[PDB]
Parts: C-alpha cells; sequence; structure tokens
C-alpha cells in the first residue's frame, strides 16, 4: 500500500465536483433571465462515480412564457451550500498532506 | 404548483341598448326606433351597419 491514492481518499476529488457545481450554479443565475433556458442541476454521486450528470431540474413554479426555469431563492441557497462544503474539502484535504509531512520530517 | 394565473383585458362585445333621441325637428334626421341598423359603405367600399 502506501499511495497517495489511499493517503488521500476521495478528498482529492470533492474538489473538482465542489467547483463543478459552483460553476453549474453561477450558470443558472446569470442565465436567469434569458428565456428559453433550462436550469441544470449537478448529481453529486455521478462524479463520485466518476471519481471511483449535468442533469435538469424540474421548477416548482410554472414559467410566466419565458421557459425559463431557474429559481433564484433557490440558486442563492444552493450556492452559499457549495462554497461552504468547497472550504470544508480544502480542510481536509490540505491537512492530508500536513499529517504526511509530518510522518515523513518527523517534525 | 398552480399558483401564476394572468389576466387580460379584452371587450366582450358592446352596449346596443338605445340611445338617446334628440329631437331636432330637421327633415334629413333619422333614428331607428328600437333595435335595427342602417347599412352603409365606407370609403374603400365594404358595406357596414351604423
Amino acid at each position: 500500500a502506501i499511495s497517495f491514492d489511499n493517503a488521500l481518499g476521495i478528498h482529492q476529488h470533492t474538489v473538482g465536483v465542489r467547483e463543478r457545481n459552483a460553476e453549474v450554479i453561477s450558470t443558472n443565475i446569470a442565465q436567469a433571465n434569458t428565456p428559453g433556458y433550462k436550469a441544470r442541476g449537478l448529481d453529486f454521486a455521478k462524479e463520485l462515480q466518476a471519481a471511483t450528470d449535468k442533469l435538469y431540474r424540474l421548477p416548482t413554479q410554472p414559467d410566466t412564457g419565458d421557459g425559463n426555469t431557474v429559481d433564484l431563492d433557490l440558486e442563492r441557497n444552493l450556492f452559499m451550500q457549495n462554497q461552504i462544503r468547497h472550504q470544508a474539502s480544502l480542510d481536509f484535504l490540505g491537512s492530508k498532506f500536513k499529517n504526511l509531512t509530518k510522518a515523513i520530517k518527523g517534525e | 404548483h398552480p399558483s401564476r394565473v394572468f389576466s387580460m383585458t379584452e371587450r366582450p362585445g358592446h352596449n346596443f341598448a338605445q340611445g338617446s333621441v334628440i329631437t331636432t325637428g330637421r327633415d334629413l334626421d333619422v333614428t331607428i326606433e328600437g333595435s335595427g341598423w342602417i347599412s352603409v359603405l365606407d370609403h374603400t367600399g365594404k358595406e357596414g351597419l351604423t
């Protein structure tokens, strides 16, 4: 054993997925006013499987002739949650190397 | 959820009740007693009721 895949766990992939998720939410907020755009959601378990997709969000309310299915209340909350979890993933993956370096150097 | 309902203003019809009659004593003044129309043709030529 003793390999980076096992030392880092899955925290090496989660940081990437949280970046992709943040990009999609940023797209949804920007495309909220453009008619005909369908809100895109990212399935977390899919990128989990890709580590070891880009779906559509069904609206809770009807459109108003635009056909745009973006709820700005939902997007802000989902962007806040993703950003908080992204920082935790950096903390988890960052400490993997800090412990790894301390084991090797002994100091 | 069925929460958004638009409303549009439209003309459902017209009021066809008899108008106010003005007695003028002029020979060439005519008013329709009760319901009825006068058929006339406009500038283009298409006939219509007045």
